[PDB]
C-alpha cells in the first residue's frame, strides 16, 4: 500500500510503441 | 443598370431580390415566367444581369439581361439534372471534428455519433439545455475544419440577444436568424427561401451545411401557420404541416455527384407536450443520427450533457474503419455499463487528457 | 520456482515495484483476455496431460514469464494514468 | 414494335404499360374497357403486345394485339382460375437458413421463426431499431438456399441513400422502392400496384416472396395517405383506413394449388403514439408470426436484437415434421426460461458453437 508502489502504470511493449506512436505524431506536423 | 439577388419565386411567378437582411424589400427584379423557362431557374438562384431601373408604371426592374447564374455561366442552370434525379448515397466523407478550445465536447460528439457530408441528425435535447452554445461550437469547429464548404446557420424562434452573440462570435460565416418576436410568418418565409436557395447550390454539386435552430418550434410555427390541413393528429398537431419541414430536412443527403447536403436541427424533448415529443418522433425516423442530451445531467452544470445511451447513427463502417467499428462496440458496452451522470463525470476526467488525435488513437489503444 | 527470479530481483530495485507489475500485468491479462500477450507465437506454457496453459491455467506465471522478455516496460508515469485507471474498472 | 412491362389499367377504362423504373411512366400502351372484356385481361399482368404510336392530337400509344401474358398465350390466360377461390392451407415448405456471413442470425431466425412458403410473418420494434439490415440479410439468404422463388423487395417512406444501397447490395434481386419525400399518392400507388402483380403472379401457381419495408410506417404513411376514411379511433386513426393495408397484408397465404406467398415486413411499435401502437396489435391479429425487437437490446449495440421470449409462430405442425415439431417442442420446454439480457448471450454462445441441426447432431 506504499505510495511509492501503490500505483505503477503496467502496458506491453507493443502498446508502448502505439502510446508513443500517439505521443510523436501528437506533435503534429 | 444592374441588378443582383436571390431568386423569390411567388405563387404569380415574379420573384423578389433580398439583401443581408433576407426578407421582403424593393431592390426586387421581375423575372418573367418566358425567362424562368427559359433559364430552367427554381427560386433561390443567385441571379446577376443587367436589368435598367423600373420603367414607367413598372415599380420593380425587369431583368432584361441575365449575364451570371449560380456564380457561373448560366448554361449549366438550365443543362443540369433535376435535383430529385440525383443519385443518393449514404456519408462516406466524415468531418474531422478537432478543435482545441473545448476539445472534450467535439470529440465526445465525433467519438459516438460521428458526422458526414450528407448526414442528417437531431440534437435532441429539453429548452435552456444546451443546444444553441453546443450548435455554435460545432460551427465554428466546422468552419476551422472545413473551410471549403459553405456553412451556413438558421436561428428560428430565438432570443435576440443570442442572435446578436452568435453573429458576432460567427467569424463572418453565414449567419441567418429569426428570432420570436417576428411573425411566423416571417420565420416560414424565410426558411424556406433558405430552402430553395441550398437546393440550388446542392444543385450545383456543393456541399452545404444546415444548422437549424429550434426545428421543434420550427414545427410549432408551421402549426400555427398551417391554416387548416383538416384532421387534427395526436395532441393537436397538422398532418399534412410537417411534410414542408419534412421536404426540408429529407432533402438533407449524401450526394453521389458531388457536393453534399448536411442539416442538423435542434430538437426540444421532454418538454411535456405530447406535440413536441411526437414530431420528435415522425422526424426521428426520417433521420440517420440523433445525440440526446438530458435535462439533469445539464442540471447538474456538466456539459457535454449528452445522453450517451440511446445517441447512434446509422452505416458507421461507411464513416469508420471495422477497427473504429469495433472499438465503438466495446465502448458502448462499457458506457452502457456505464450510468449517464457518472458516465459524463469520469469521462470527462477520463478523455481530457489527450487531443482529438492524441485521445483518438491513444483511446484506440485505451478504449 | 519461476525462470530466472534472480533476474527479476536484478532489473527492478525494489521487489514490491516487482510485485505490483507483475500482478497489474496479471489483472490486465485477465481483463482483455489473454489475447493481450506478447509472447503469443511459439514459446507459450504448457500442461501436461494436454496444452491447457494456452489459455488461462495461471495468469502470475504467464506475467511472468512475460516479463522475462523485454517486451514489458514498467514506470512510475510512462503514460497519463487518469485514463486507464478510470477505464480499468468499468469492464 | 414490341411492347413489354406490366399493365396498368387506367380508371378511364384505358389501360398503361409501366416499365422497369418502377412508377407512372411514358412507355404506357393503351387497352381499353372492351379489350379487358374480351381478353378477361387484370391489370399487373407481364404483358408483351403489339402497338402503335400516337396519332395526331393523341398523345399514348395504342395497343394494336396481344401476344404474351405472364409469359403465356392469351388463350390459355382466358381459362385460369381467379384468385379468390384459391384454397388456402398452412405453410408446408420451409426454408434451411445457415448462411456462411452471419449463420448467427439466421440460426436465430430457424430457432425462433421457421420460416415457410406462403408465410405471413412480422417483425416489431420503435423507429431505427434493426429491421432493414437484417431484412437485406434473410433477402441475401433467400438468394441462396431458394434462388427459384421471385424475391420482390418494396421500400415506403424511408431515405434515398438506403433504397440506394439496399439496390446495389441486395444483388440485383426486385428492389421497389418509394421514399418519404415522395406525396403519399405514389406511395399508394407503388404500393397497391406490386399488391396486384404479386397477385397475379402467385395467381399462376408462383412462390413470391415479398420484402415489404415498414408495414407500420407504411401505417404510419397511410394515415398521411388517409385524407378521412371514417371516424376517428384512438389516437388519431379512422374508421376504413386498415382496409387497403389489410387487403394489402392478409393476402399473405399458403395456397394448396401450387405455388406460395410469404410476405415479410417490419413493423414499428413503442413511438409513444396512441395511433401506432393500435395499428400494432390490429395487424398483429392478422399476421402468423410476429418478431419482437426490444431497444435495450440496441442501446447495448447487441444484435440480433432480438426480443426471443415475444416471438413465436403459429401452428408450427403444419409447416414443420411431427419429429421436427417434436424436437422443437422439447427444446421451447427448454428455451422458455433463461432470462433476456444472460439469455441474448447464452444462446448467442450456444448458437455459436456449432448450426442448429449440428447442434442437434
Ligand atoms: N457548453 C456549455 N457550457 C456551459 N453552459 C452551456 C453550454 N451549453 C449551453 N449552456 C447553457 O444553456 C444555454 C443554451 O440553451 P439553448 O440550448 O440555447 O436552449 P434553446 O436552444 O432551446 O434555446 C446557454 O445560455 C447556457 O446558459
Ligand atoms: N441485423 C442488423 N444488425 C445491425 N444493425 C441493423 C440490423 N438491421 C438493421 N440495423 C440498423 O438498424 C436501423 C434500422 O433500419 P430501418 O428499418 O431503416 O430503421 P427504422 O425501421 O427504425 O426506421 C438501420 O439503419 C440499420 O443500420
Ligand atoms: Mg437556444
Ligand atoms: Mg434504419
Amino acid at each position: 500500500g506504499s505510495d511509492f508502489v501503490r500505483f505503477t502504470q503496467v502496458v506491453d511493449q507493443k502498446t508502448l510503441k502505439a502510446i508513443e506512436e500517439a505521443r510523436k505524431e501528437a506533435v503534429e506536423a | 443598370r444592374l441588378v443582383k439577388g436571390y431568386l423569390e419565386i411567388s405563387q404569380d411567378g415574379y420573384g423578389f431580390l433580398t439583401e443581408n437582411l433576407h426578407n421582403l424589400e424593393s431592390r426586387v427584379a421581375i423575372v418573367s415566367a418566358g425567362l424562368i423557362k427559359q433559364y430552367a431557374l427554381r427560386a433561390g438562384d443567385y441571379v446577376v444581369g443587367q436589368a435598367r431601373p423600373p420603367r414607367e408604371n413598372e415599380r420593380y426592374a425587369t431583368l432584361l439581361k441575365v449575364e451570371a447564374v449560380n456564380n457561373l455561366d448560366p448554361e449549366a442552370a438550365k443543362n443540369r439534372p433535376r435535383f430529385d434525379e440525383l443519385t443518393p448515397q449514404f456519408p462516406d466523407r466524415q468531418i474531422r471534428l478537432e478543435t482545441t478550445p473545448d476539445e472534450l465536447s467535439t470529440r465526445v460528439i465525433d467519438l459516438l455519433a460521428p458526422i458526414g457530408r450528407g448526414q442528417r441528425g437531431l440534437i435532441v435535447a429539453p429548452p435552456k439545455a444546451g443546444k444553441t452554445t453546443l450548435l455554435k461550437k460545432i460551427a465554428n469547429a466546422v468552419l476551422k475544419n472545413e473551410p471549403d464548404i459553405k456553412v451556413i446557420v438558421l436561428l428560428i424562434d430565438e432570443r435576440p440577444e443570442e442572435v446578436t452573440d452568435f453573429r458576432e462570435s460567427v467569424q463572418g460565416a453565414e449567419v441567418i436568424a429569426s428570432t420570436f418576436d417576428e411573425p411566423p410568418q416571417n420565420h416560414i418565409r424565410v426558411a424556406e427561401f433558405v430552402h430553395e436557395r441550398a437546393k440550388r447550390i446542392v444543385e450545383e454539386g456543393g456541399h452545404v451545411m444546415i444548422l437549424l435552430d429550434s426545428i421543434t418550434r420550427l414545427a410549432r410555427a408551421n402549426n400555427l401557420v398551417t391554416p387548416p390541413t383538416g384532421r387534427t393528429l395526436s395532441g393537436g398537431l397538422d398532418s399534412a404541416a410537417l411534410y414542408f419541414p419534412k421536404r426540408f430536412l429529407g432533402a438533407a443527403r449524401n450526394i453521389r455527384g458531388g457536393g453534399s447536403l448536411t442539416i442538423l436541427a435542434t430538437a426540444l424533448v421532454e418538454t411535456g407536450s405530447r406535440m413536441d415529443d411526437v414530431i420528435f418522433e415522425e422526424f426521428k425516423g426520417t433521420g440517420n443520427m440523433e445525440l440526446h442530451l438530458s435535462r439533469r445531467l445539464e442540471e447538474r452544470r456538466i456539459f457535454p450533457a449528452i445522453d450517451i445511451l440511446k445517441s447512434g447513427t446509422r452505416r458507421e463502417e461507411l464513416l469508420l474503419g471495422e477497427e473504429v467499428t469495433h472499438k465503438m462496440w466495446l465502448l458502448r458496452k462499457v458506457l452502457a455499463d456505464m450510468d449517464p451522470a457518472e458516465a459524463m463525470e469520469m469521462l470527462l476526467a477520463r478523455l481530457a487528457r489527450t487531443k482529438n488525435n492524441k485521445e483518438f488513437l491513444a483511446s484506440l489503444a485505451a478504449r | 520456482a519461476e525462470p530466472g527470479i534472480d533476474k527479476l530481483f536484478g532489473m527492478v530495485d525494489s521487489k514490491y515495484r516487482l510485485t505490483v507489475v507483475v500482478a497489474k500485468r496479471a489483472q490486465q491479462l485477465l481483463r482483455h483476455g489473454f489475447k493481450n500477450t506478447v509472447l503469443e507465437p511459439e514459446e507459450r506454457p504448457k500442461m501436461q496431460t494436454l496444452e491447457g496453459l494456452f489459455d488461462d491455467p495461471n495468469a502470475v506465471t504467464w506475467a511472468m514469464k512475460e516479463l522475462l522478455t523485454g517486451r514489458l516496460v514498467f514506470g512510475e508515469n510512462l503514460v497519463p494514468e487518469d485514463r486507464l485507471q478510470k477505464e480499468m474498472e468499468r469492464l
